[PDB]
RNA sequence: ACUCUGGUUUCUCUUCAGAUCGCAUAAAUCUUUCGCCUUUUACUAAAGAUUUCCGUGGAGAGGAACAACUCUGAGUC
RNA sequence: AAGGUAAGUAU
């Protein structure tokens, strides 16, 4: 399918009625390229933050591969701080679910 | 180029539409200088010699005579106003306002044809009379 | 110079305006009438001064009719950039943690009231106590201390030349 | 709008409703009004508002 | 270390716009094409040219409010 | 939005 999606792609490129809300007839993001297709997101080596994205879903979105190469860059003490900073952080987590349907 | 008689006084068109005997007598409401309207007075000039007999054209002016202006509601250009047998008559050609014709003929024998129609009808002694052409599509394709 | 006037007076004229199918405010005549030439404007300011979800209350000043016929409101709605994303976005958060903990929720009433409903009298039910509470989150006391001491307000830091100019 | 404000103030629903109702009316003029036959062009802002709306 | 240096908040008033007037964004009319097309309200959608419209800056003027506290540079210091 | 007022007759 993808040698004739660029088969005639190239042959392309050479040779009232009131409306609720808009159509999915006018999408253009259909490229046939993987390459363009599929677009390897921008994480900023786990700095990536979308907006509107969930802070925690996108820490479990996250490919994780800065944050692996991290702990392996990580010394003995790097990562002692890594770990204690991880525990304040859950048990922080912990203290807001409890809040939450109490 | 608008030499046809118009009404210098608002009364005087009053008296002038009391004073008609089986004639029907057009007063075109209006201003001569608009484009539209001088439009509309050059074919009511070319259907005058025509049709002198029985239809009497008789122009006036808004801004001389304002009076006649909230009486039939005269807000727009080229209105022609049928007042005939001393009773405003009901003409009907698909519009929305069946008396009043605000826009400039296409063509003269048009006129003619809903001139002569008008005079039947109001000779027959109806209110009220319809047009063999409709105007609610221009036409324009 | 012209200076401000209370509440009270405006509120009886309103009252005593309050319908012109009677013979009342008939005498108004082209000066009521002037008035409604700008209808649509104020409503673009009533669109405008519209209060934010942290904005539990606001006292805006207006511009009213002699008679009462219009009132216009005298505010060019300003915030500053950075104060404004940043309330938005702590409202972000807290409308997310809302739908996470709210199992169902509830829209309103297509009309609020009855299609007959007769205008509300500021007097009777409007100046009820009950505010209800806004939207305001609870921030870090430590991290902020720069915050809460003006945080959450209409016109922030206001009358505080070290920041901003004032009114 | 106003009468929604009114509402809220005299107690019944609470705010976070009121900011969701809101955004509803705010998106939602088009289904509310249908200012379609109104005006045309407003179409073009109810569509858009829409599109705004399905972002948030 | 010495002399002069002298406000900023404001309210309006009158001008000029350079400056993404505005790190936002509408609408109206006209004009050429496109879907046109069933008459205008209208449209669809782009270009072109205006206008209104929300706003703003510069500059100047006149009162109020902190006008007495000077800020500050100059004054071989 | 509309392009969907029958006219007539004296009260």
């Amino acid at each position: 399918k993808d040698k004739s999606k660029e088969l005639h792609a190239i042959k392309e490129r050479y040779l009232r009625k009131f409306v609720f809300e808009w159509d999915a007839s006018e999408d253009t993001s259909i490229d046939y390229n993987p390459l363009y297709k599929e677009r390897h997101q921008v994480q900023l080596l786990g700095r990536g933050f979308i907006a509107g994205i969930d802070l925690k879903q996108q820490k479990r979105e996250q490919s994780r591969f800065y944050g692996d190469l991290m702990e392996k860059r990580r010394t003995l003490e790097e990562k002692e701080q890594e770990e204690a900073r991880l525990r304040k952080l859950r048990k922080k987590e912990a203290k807001q679910r409890w809040d939450d349907r109490h | 180029s608008y030499m046809l008689p118009h009404l210098h006084n608002g009364w005087q068109v009053d008296q002038a539409i009391l004073s008609e005997e089986d004639r029907v007598v057009v007063i075109r409401f209006g201003h001569d200088w608009d484009p539209t309207c001088m439009k509309m007075d050059e074919v009511l000039y070319s259907i005058a010699e025509k049709v002198k007999n029985f239809a009497v054209i008789y122009l006036v002016d808004i801004t001389e005579v304002p009076d006649f202006n909230k009486m039939y509601e005269l807000y727009d250009p080229c209105t022609v106003m049928f007042f005939f047998r001393n009773k405003h008559i009901m003409i009907d050609l698909g519009t929305g306002n069946n008396n009043k014709i605000n826009w400039a003929m296409e063509d003269k024998q048009e006129m003619v044809d809903i001139i002569e129609t008008v005079y039947r009808g109001a000779r027959k002694g109806r209110g009220l009379v319809v047009s063999p052409k409709d105007y609610s599509t221009k036409y324009r394709y | 110079q012209k200076e401000d006037m209370p509440p009270e007076h405006v509120r009886k004229i309103i009252r005593d305006h309050g319908d012109m199918t009677n013979r009342k405010f008939r005498h108004d005549k082209r000066v009521y009438l002037g008035a409604l030439k700008y209808m649509p404007h104020a409503v673009l300011k009533l669109l405008e001064n519209m209060p934010m979800p942290w904005e539990q209350i606001r006292d805006v000043p207006v511009l009213y009719h002699i008679t009462g016929a219009i009132s216009f409101v005298n505010e060019i709605p300003w915030v500053i950039e950075p104060v404004y994303i940043s309330q938005w976005g702590s409202m972000w958060i807290m409308m997310r943690r809302e739908k996470r903990d709210r199992r169902h929720f509830k829209r309103m009433r297509f009309p609020p009231f009855d299609d007959e409903e007769p205008p509300l009298d500021y007097a009777d039910n409007i100046l009820d106590v009950e505010p209800l509470e806004a939207i305001q989150l609870e921030l870090d006391p430590e991290e902020d201390a720069p915050v809460l001491d003006w945080f959450y307000d209409h016109q922030p830091l206001r009358d505080s030349r070290k920041y901003v100019n004032g009114s | 709008v106003v009468d929604s404000h009114v509402q809220y103030r005299l107690g019944n629903v609470d705010a976070f409703q009121l900011a969701d109702g809101l955004q509803y009316i705010f998106a939602h003029v088009g289904q509310l009004t249908g200012m379609y036959r109104y005006k045309y062009k407003l179409m073009r802002q109810i569509r858009m508002c829409k599109d705004l709306k399905h972002l948030i």
